[PDB]
């Protein structure tokens, strides 16, 4: 309803996000993203209230896009949270806050390194190892300073997203009905099924 | 506060007290509320001492351009002035304003507006917040076109009571006779008033 | 009234030819001879002034050098007074850049925003367009040194040795037998000054009337360091390279 | 082409659109003379009416812009009311923002700084009349600025205007050469009235009339004008002489 | 209805801006200036005339104050001068005395009367303003430094040089008269004796304007007990001074 | 040239296009404005083109205000439109000031908005002449506005084809009464006076038009002259010119 | 509540002579989760050093802001900004949004570099311009700071020795901060070399 | 601004869009030709100068979106700005229709673009 | 802080503290609050700090202007109207409360303003917080007309009993004297009735008493050389 998570490993990003979606006092859906690529090797997920998250992603989905293919040069994912962090800020003296909290994963090809972002709602992007927004996040904090090393595979990071997703089973209150796990590699950006 | 003007036989004299009050406090005791918007038709302040400056430099602004262009002005001309722009910043302003002039074809005329932006023309107005308490004694003791020196003693002994009953009027008494022949400043101190 | 005094200034000629274009770059080969050689190093940037006097002060005048940012600065041959304003919203355009991306302009990026300014203006509202042409030496990381020409009507061309204003026939052929690949900031500063000494606008190429700037990745840790010569560090390489 | 049909500069750098405001100020032939006294400043002009059926009293050329500045005008009569009602809306703002009555200096500096901007602009044309100011002023005494179309202007020690003002500048010149002084040694206003109209019946050769005459007078905080009932004891005066 | 839009200033066929060389033949109609950088304060100099015996010159300016150590004097026409001075201190104070809280630098000054000018030059309705200024300043980054100001919308320092009528004549005059140090006693010497030939009427100290960016005037500071403060570097010269100074010519 | 526009200028003190505006108002109908003691009687030589035209239902002269009679000549939809004008100003004049407009006053601000269209030439000028007058607070007057900008008071005047012999007989009136006249006896001299300056338009036929502000009559209201006292001045304006 | 007051951490700025050191800490987070070791509150243009505290969306759009206008100083005079034209700067332009208004306490802090002076100034909210010669505090600890900062200072230090002053009044105001206690740095700033110096700061 | 640069002829035409038409002729030779499974547009470049880098030179063909290319003939100044509103178009297409742009809905895009300035004044067409 | 002004024959003294206060923190021992809208007209600033300086500064702009079109000095009666008309725009939203003192050809004037717009007469005005106190050692001692010498004294006596009565207002008092015929002399610490008492400690250290990390170069006192 409100998850989405970040682990960024040393060679590609892991993000996660809720397939369910409610509206109202009622789950209309049970299967659903929340994420939507920007780029080749750029995915931005996104999470916050209804409606805000739907119409300033694809807002986002564009201007960047517009960038890419015209000078034909994919932005690093250091320029394009920075995009997305300047309408964020904007939006908040403005006359409709944009209620959206965004991990930006991407692939650097001008770093070959890995960077995620957490852009809080304000407008104030931080590059972090790993993140998380809402209070879900805060459940999983714990158990990725102990697990994380500087030297994880992709392989690594998959299986510690295991252990925080069944820590949200547990101590969430509501459910989020699994997630949707796309891995942000050098190759592409890929989904798979793993939970 | 308290002002009043009054008419009579051979013009119209405006009085006014220079207390001006910030909550308990006084903020000044020798703030004069007797403006001079015409030279020979002044105004009289009471009611926010900010909100009423402020407009009369306006109204001031367009009877400068008024007699350059039009010649001297009538005192039915000062005050529509007034009128007509508290009328439209009346759910923003407050006022009390007397606004009498000495013309030579009509006389002394007094014309008092509340802060809703009515004109009345009356033979004695009478403002500020002491206004009501003295209401009484100024129909009562007020006679219709009586000489200079009844005049004097009638607004010198109602702005005494006026400073009796209410205590944001005070500091002195200051006044304007305003007459065929000019302009006479007065003043009263504290000790002359208070045995009369 | 209004269009009695219009004679339609920004139209198409029977050949398809913009007027003020064309009039416009008349004026450009008043002003003086600028130069731009890309080495594979760096970019020289090697402009002779058009005006010379021994009571104009050109120890402190910077009237052709100017840096637009801290990784692209501008050359000048046209008018001065045109150039100023483009110059000035070159400066907001790639500061806007960065604050926007948090990453400095390309150089392809920023030539291309002042060429939409100066079509603009002779398709609407009746404008003169800017009768300046500039060279622009850029550092980006993406294309590395990029060299590029801008001409009134409002179109970039990318070059490796180019020259503009006063004198472009002659300084275009010199720099086509003695340009190679193999050059270095060194051997461009070398060439610059020698073809201007052949297409000078008097009979006498000097220090004092010499504008002089090179970008260079000599700088420690791969960092691009915009050093504009004074006319006495002018003076040295003079000597140097045996122009005196 | 259109550099003698608009405001555009010309290849002798001279702009003949503002040369021909000139050559219309003159062609109303009406002739001032303006002479600073001690204490006051005394402005005479030309009130010709050679009509049965034009009302002479409102044939005036002296408008009051504030109550101590008066203001002379030679040349027409629309661009004149114009520059009378431009003056006194800028005079009356000085008061209004500044808190104090606009000085003569900076009420002429003002209108010409809009002289210039209406030959900066090439579709508006600019208001063809000489404007003398006359005052007293408290920090500059008694003062003359005299505005013209282009947007220039100078203080006086006197000055004069109209097609026959040479001969006024003759009479003037003596005056101030033996007294050795940029004004009248007259210390009543009066008298400062007898001799200018002494000084225009010199120049002009013409013996004038108090239906000829228009007399405007600043003295120390206040500005008047004689009505022709007041000239007529002048002109009685100058027999007194 | 207005539709002029179309810039009165533009290309001729044989190259150069038509409009503003029309204007740089009013400068040299105009009155004699000029202006000589000493090592040790500025000297700038113009000439007083009058249309009539009955007008007063000490009524009348030509060199006249932006800011209190930056003085401008200018040839070419009157009236405008006169609207563009106003400008001048207006955009002194926008632009840098409330963001930056204090009076512009002389090249920061000189370029932005630039873009007036050029913008003066830009659209319809607006042709130049048809004066050359000399802007003459001292800043505390770059010392003393003199500026010329161009109807073209550039500008150009240097070390000493003249506008006006006679500037062609009085250039070359500067030029064996300038060193590379000079004093301002003797910069004053030279600009008077330099405008004696640019003038053909008196040569009185009434009837020549002379004004210094010399060093400051703690007497024309206005205030007392701040020692930080440095008062006005210019200040003009009274006609007595100025007098002064011609007998020692 | 200098001819093209009215700010372009000439050094003949010319100025063209004004003065060529002047010419439809010199080919307009016979005006005439005769200052009187108590107020101004106005009166206006109306042609009758046909006879299917309907007498007195077409009108040259409104009223602005309640007490400033305007009538005008030269170009009919442009003077309308300077009237229209003018019955703004008088509306603001007694919103803003709460009296009804003085006739100096108006003449003012009328001329400023015929002073604008001659500064400029994105607009054209105005081509009519306008007389106007009334009884205020500072007594009667009588002014007539210049397409060029300019007024001035008048004991009499005049404007149109029949200016001329309007003009020499109103230097008559003044010399009957150089004590002023009674507006009542007015109306029979303003009728006088249109008659013979209709012997300008003798090729034509007329219908006399009357109208007064005048204190004594009509209490300070403009009010038009009809019934009796209108045929009373026509009677009296046939026999004099018999 | 107030925002300024959710995003919290302090900035201490203290002269020396012929020096001066503005030190902050690395912890920024919302509520009480701190997010972050991995931003540093301190900038620089030329030669000035900029500490900002309070709102984060207000600390990085003003950080975006002050370095805007110091590239078009630093191109336009072809000098380098001097720490009072900073200060003027900085007090003007939070003072054009008067109304929805910043949410930050900026201190400037740097070395004029045209007498060798050392030059500190503080700000809260829409400008007011804060002389001292001494030391500037801000932040949500500004009184936990000002206490430690007026006993500890003597007029006049080296840089050796305002290294130990400065850093012991952040030492103890931050971990007597909830807001802070994650990281710290310490720029010594002299006017021919500047060292910045991490510090080891004991978790909160 | 509004005189203007676009007026009717006699001829029943207007001047300028013959002029511009002679523009195009001018430029450079543009050459498309569609088979069964491809589009190939294929264009002249002037990089027979020397000392050119042709990397950073603009190229003649310049894609709006993902499947639809444009080629250009006339001023290079000019067909620079209808290059990038198409693309901005494109991407409003993507926002509130979804899909890309279908080729026909670009060439009346382009199209629209120049029948503005045909028919108002004040404005010249490219 | 507290202002007191004292008109008198032969000048203007206008008397304001040093003490910055946000709030019931003390900001700042010292900062003067003491602003020059003109060299002779000098106001002082009470309320909220930022919002004296921010106007001084911006109507300081307007007046030389005004100076620089008249080539005089500017009046008094002219700084008062620039503020009055801004401050009742926004409704009395700016917190500014200036005593307004100055010399010029005119003579010597002194006026208050207040937050709202509203304007003051008087030969003595008192405003800001240390208002109530200052004003009431004043009417005591004092008589019309006055000398300098008189004044000073008068003037700063009463700033005191804003110190000691009241907590806005504290540390050195500081005084322009704008005479007639003179330059307006700022008499900066004319009075400092208490200092901070010298303890009895160095709290110096040696190096190591502070826990390091690391350290590392950053340089930005050159842009990189070759």
């Amino acid at each position: 309803m409100d998850i989405i998570l970040g682990i960024r490993v040393q060679d590609s990003v892991i993000l996660a996000s809720s397939k369910a979606v409610t509206r109202g006092i009622s789950v209309l859906k049970d299967s659903d993203d929340k994420t939507r690529q920007l780029s080749p090797h750029t995915l931005m997920s996104f999470a916050g209230e209804a409606g805000d998250t739907v119409q300033f992603a694809e807002y986002i989905q564009a201007n960047i896009q517009l960038y890419s293919i015209r000078e034909d040069y994919e932005l690093s994912p250091q320029a394009v949270s920075s995009f997305v962090r300047q309408e964020l800020a904007k939006s908040i003296r403005s006359r409709r806050p944009y209620q959206v909290n965004v991990l930006i994963g991407g692939y650097d090809k001008k770093k070959n390194k890995p960077e995620l972002y957490q852009i809080d709602y304000l407008g104030t992007k931080v590059e972090l190892p790993y993140g998380a927004h809402g209070y879900s996040g805060f459940y999983t904090f714990s158990l990725l300073d102990h697990h994380y090393r500087p030297d994880m595979t992709t392989e690594e990071g998959l299986d510690l997203l295991k252990l925080c997703v069944q820590e949200l089973e547990k101590r969430m209150p509501m459910d989020f009905k699994g997630v949707i796990v796309k891995i942000v590699d050098k190759d592409g950006i890929r989904q798979v099924d793993d939970f | 506060t308290s002002i009043m003007a009054v008419t009579f036989k051979d013009g119209v004299i405006l009085g006014a007290d220079s207390r001006t009050t910030t909550g308990a406090y006084i903020a000044n005791r020798v703030t004069d509320k007797l403006t001079r918007v015409h030279d020979k038709i002044w105004c009289c302040r009471s009611g926010s001492a900010a909100d009423t400056q402020a407009i009369a430099d306006i109204v001031q602004y367009h009877l400068e351009l008024y007699t350059s262009q039009y010649g001297t002005p009538s005192t039915e001309t000062a005050a529509s002035v007034f009128k007509e722009l508290c009328y439209e910043n009346k759910d923003n302003l407050t006022a009390g304003i007397i606004v009498a002039g000495y013309d030579d074809k009509n006389k002394g005329e007094v014309y008092t507006i509340p802060l809703g932006g009515s004109v009345h023309k009356l033979p004695y107005a009478i403002a500020g917040s002491g206004s009501t308490f003295i209401y009484g004694y100024c129909d009562k003791n007020f006679r219709e076109n009586m000489s200079k020196e009844e005049t004097v003693d009638f607004i010198k002994h109602s702005l005494s009571q006026a400073i009796k009953w209410d205590g944001s009027s005070g500091g002195v008494i200051r006044m304007v006779v305003l007459t065929a022949a000019g302009v006479e400043r007065l003043i009263f101190y504290p000790d002359e008033y208070e045995q009369l | 009234g209004s269009r009695r005094y219009d004679s339609r200034t920004t139209i198409f000629s029977p050949e398809g030819r913009l007027y003020q274009v064309e009039y416009a770059l008349e004026s450009i080969s008043h002003a003086g001879t600028a130069i731009g050689i890309m080495a594979s190093d760096g970019i020289v940037l090697a402009a002779e002034r058009k005006v010379t006097s021994t009571l104009l002060e050109q120890d402190t005048s910077t009237e052709k050098l100017y840096k637009l940012n801290d990784k692209i600065a501008v050359a000048v041959a046209g008018l001065t007074a045109d150039a100023e304003i483009l110059i000035n919203t070159a400066r907001i355009h790639a500061q806007n850049y960065l604050k926007t991306y948090n990453e400095d302009i390309p150089v392809e990026i920023l030539v291309r925003r002042l060429s939409d300014i100066k079509q603009g203006y002779t398709q609407h509202g009746g404008l003169r367009p800017f009768g300046v042409s500039f060279i622009y030496a850029g550092y980006d990381d993406r294309y590395g040194y990029q060299l590029y020409t801008s001409n009134p009507s409002g179109n970039y061309t990318g070059w490796k040795a180019i020259s503009v204003g006063a004198n472009t026939s002659a300084a275009q052929t010199l720099l086509q037998m003695d340009y190679k690949d193999d050059m270095k900031v060194d051997d461009a500063i070398e060439l610059a000054l020698k073809t201007l000494s052949k297409t000078t606008d008097s009979s006498a190429l000097t220090y004092d009337r010499l504008e002089f700037a090179t970008i260079r990745k000599g700088a420690n840790d791969g960092e691009v360091y915009q050093k504009i010569f004074k006319p006495q560090e002018i003076k040295d390489i003079l000597v140097k390279t045996g122009i005196t | 082409g259109y550099d003698r049909h608009i405001t555009i500069f010309s290849p002798e750098g001279r702009l003949y659109q503002v040369e021909y405001a000139f050559k219309a100020t003159n062609q109303t032939n009406i002739n001032s003379l303006a002479v600073r006294g001690k204490d006051c400043t005394v402005v005479i002009s030309q009130k010709k009416v050679p009509d049965k059926l034009l009302d002479p009293t409102t044939v005036s050329y002296i408008f009051c812009i504030s109550r101590t500045i008066g203001m002379v005008v030679n040349g027409p009569i629309p661009d004149a009311r114009n520059a009378a009602l431009r003056a006194k809306a800028e005079a009356a703002e000085f008061r209004y923002k500044y808190g104090y009555d606009m000085p003569c200096d900076v009420l002429a500096k003002r209108m010409a700084n809009l002289s210039q901007i209406y030959t900066q602009r090439a579709y508006m044309r600019p208001l063809g009349v000489i404007l003398t100011f006359v005052s007293v002023d408290e920090e500059l005494g008694p003062s003359i600025y005299k505005t013209d179309p282009a947007g220039y202007y100078v203080g006086y020690k006197a000055t004069a205007t109209g097609p026959k003002q040479q001969e006024i500048t003759t009479n003037l010149e003596n005056h101030f050469k033996k007294s050795k002084i940029d004004h009248i040694n007259e210390e009543s206003w009066e008298k400062v009235v007898e001799f200018a109209i002494t000084h225009m019946i010199d120049a002009l050769g013409t013996e004038f009339s108090k239906n000829d005459l228009e007399v405007g007078v600043a003295t120390k905080d206040k500005f008047f004008t004689l009505s022709a009932e007041n000239i007529e004891e002048r002109l009685v005066a100058i027999a007194e002489q | 209805t207005d539709r002029y839009s179309f810039s009165l200033t533009t290309f001729s066929p044989s190259g150069k801006l038509g409009q503003i060389d029309y204007a740089l033949t009013a400068v040299k109609q105009g009155v004699t200036s000029l202006g000589i950088k000493a090592t040790n304060g500025v000297v700038i100099a113009t000439e007083k005339k009058s249309s009539s015996p009955l007008a007063m010159s000490e009524t009348l300016s030509k060199v006249s104050l932006l800011t209190p150590d930056i003085g401008a004097v200018y040839s070419g026409m009157g009236p405008d001068y006169r609207v563009l001075v106003d400008k001048s201190r207006k955009v002194a104070h926008t632009s840098y005395k409330r963001i930056y809280g204090e009076y512009p630098p002389t090249k920061l000054l000189v370029s932005e009367v630039a873009k007036i000018m050029q913008e003066a030059t830009q659209s319809g309705g607006v042709r130049p303003f048809g004066v050359s200024l000399l802007i003459a300043g001292h800043d505390e980054f770059n010392g003393f430094s003199l500026y010329q100001v161009d109807p073209s919308g550039s500008y150009f320092p240097w070390k000493a040089t003249a506008i006006g009528k006679g500037s062609v004549a009085a250039k070359t005059f500067l030029e064996k008269r300038w060193n590379d140090e000079l004093e301002l006693e003797d910069a004053i010497h030279i600009a008077l004796l330099t405008l004696k030939e640019s003038v053909e009427g008196e040569f009185n100290g009434d009837t020549i304007e002379l004004a210094i960016i010399g060093d400051e005037n703690p007497d024309l500071l206005g205030y007392t007990g701040i020692p930080t403060d440095k008062g006005p570097r210019f200040r003009k010269l009274t006609s007595q001074e100025i007098n002064d100074r011609l007998e020692a010519l | 040239g200098y001819d093209l526009s009215n700010s372009v200028f000439s050094p003949d003190g010319r100025n063209f296009q004004v003065e060529y505006a002047v010419k439809a108002v010199e080919n307009g109908t016979t005006s005439i404005g005769i200052k009187c003691n108590d107020g101004v009687v106005f009166a206006v030589e109306k042609l009758i083109t046909s006879k299917l035209l309907v007498p007195q239902k077409n009108v040259k002269i409104q009223v602005v205000d309640r007490h400033i009679g305007c009538v005008y000549s030269g170009l009919i939809p442009d003077g309308r439109h300077l009237v229209n004008r003018g019955r703004e100003e008088a509306a603001s004049f007694k919103k803003l000031y709460k009296t009804p407009i003085p006739i100096p006053a108006f003449a003012d601000r009328l001329g400023q908005y015929v002073q604008a269209h001659t500064l400029y030439n994105s607009v054209r000028p105005f081509g009519v002449s306008t007389i106007f007058g009334g009884v205020d607070k500072n007594g009667a007057h009588l002014y007539m506005l210049e397409p060029s900008g300019s007024y001035w008071g008048y004991k009499g005047a005049a404007t149109g084809k029949g200016r001329q012999s309007a003009k020499a007989e109103l230097e008559k009136l003044v010399d009957h009464h150089p004590e002023g006249l009674s507006a009542r006896e007015a109306v029979k001299q303003a009728a006088k006076i249109i008659y013979l300056a209709h012997e300008d338009n003798k090729e034509k036929d007329f219908e006399l038009e009357i109208s007064w502000c005048s204190l004594s009559e009509t209490n300070g209201l403009h009010k038009f002259v009809k019934g009796d006292l209108l045929q009373e001045a026509i009677d009296f304006a046939q026999k004099e010119i018999n | 509540s107030d925002p300024s007051s959710i995003n919290g951490g302090i900035v201490v700025a203290m002269t020396g002579k012929d020096c001066v050191a503005i030190a902050c800490d690395l912890r920024l987070g919302s509520q009480s989760l701190g997010v972050s070791n991995k931003f540093e509150k301190i900038f620089h243009y030329g030669h000035v050093f900029l500490g900002i505290t309070g709102l984060a969306t207000d600390v990085t759009t003003l950080n975006e802001m002050f370095r805007y206008k110091t590239n078009l100083y630093k191109l336009k005079e072809e000098r380098a900004i001097e720490p009072e034209t900073f200060t003027q700067l900085v007090s003007s332009s939070l003072y054009e949004r008067r109304f929805g208004p910043y949410f930050v306490g900026p201190v400037v802090a740097g070395i004029n570099s045209k007498s060798g002076k050392p030059f500190i100034a503080g700000f809260d909210l829409i400008g007011c311009i804060d002389e001292a010669k001494d030391f500037i505090v801000s932040g949500t600890a500004s009184d936990q700071l000002f206490g430690m900062c007026e006993s500890l200072y003597e007029p006049n230090l080296e840089p050796e020795d305002l290294f130990e002053t400065i850093s012991q009044a952040l030492l103890n105001a931050a971990d007597r901060d909830a807001l802070s206690g994650w990281g710290a740095v310490v720029y010594i700033i002299k006017k021919d070399e500047v060292v910045k110096r991490y510090l080891k700061m004991r978790q909160d | 601004y509004d005189r203007a640069l676009s007026i009717f002829s006699p001829d029943g035409h207007i001047f300028q869009v013959e002029y511009a038409l002679e523009a195009v002729k001018r430029g450079t030779c543009a050459v498309g030709v569609k088979g069964k499974n491809c589009v190939v547009l294929g264009c002249e470049r002037r990089s027979t100068l020397k000392l050119q880098d042709t990397r950073i030179t603009p190229s003649k063909v310049s894609k709006i979106d993902s499947h639809v290319v444009l080629s250009f003939s006339g001023l290079n100044a000019d067909s620079r700005i209808l290059i990038e509103k198409a693309r901005v178009e494109a991407q409003s297409h993507r926002l509130t229709l979804e899909d890309p742009v279908t080729v026909e809905y670009l060439t009346r895009y382009v199209a629209g673009v120049q029948q503005r300035y045909t028919q108002s004044g004040g404005v010249r067409p490219f | 802080t507290t202002i007191v002004g004292v008109k008198f024959n032969n000048g203007v003294v206008i008397a304001a503290d040093t003490r910055s206060t946000q709030g019931p923190i003390v900001a700042d021992k010292n900062c003067a609050k003491l602003h020059r809208i003109s060299p002779k007209i000098w106001c002082a600033g009470a309320g909220t700090a930022a919002d004296t300086e921010a106007v001084t500064q911006l109507i300081g702009s307007n007046i030389e202007l005004h100076s620089l079109y008249t080539s005089r000095e500017p009046r008094v009666v002219s700084a008062l109207q620039m503020l009055k008309q801004h401050l009742f725009k926004y409704q009395g939203h700016i917190g500014a409360y200036l005593i307004v003192a100055g010399v010029d050809p005119t003579g010597s004037h002194l006026f208050s303003i207040h937050a709202h717009g509203s304007t003051d007469v008087g030969y003595y005005l008192s405003l800001g917080s240390g208002s109530l106190a200052a004003m009431a050692v004043l009417e005591s001692h004092w008589k019309q007309d006055l000398t300098k010498e008189e004044a000073i004294k008068l003037a700063s006596d009463a700033i005191q009993a804003g110190i000691w009565n009241d907590l806005g207002s504290g540390s050195n008092v500081d005084v322009c004297v704008m005479e007639i015929g003179k330059d307006a002399e700022y008499l900066r610490n004319y009075l400092t009735p208490n200092v901070r008492e010298e303890k009895q400690k160095s709290y110096k250290f040696p190096r190591g008493t502070t826990a390091v990390l690391k350290e590392s170069i950053v340089n930005i006192c050159d842009i990189q050389e070759e």
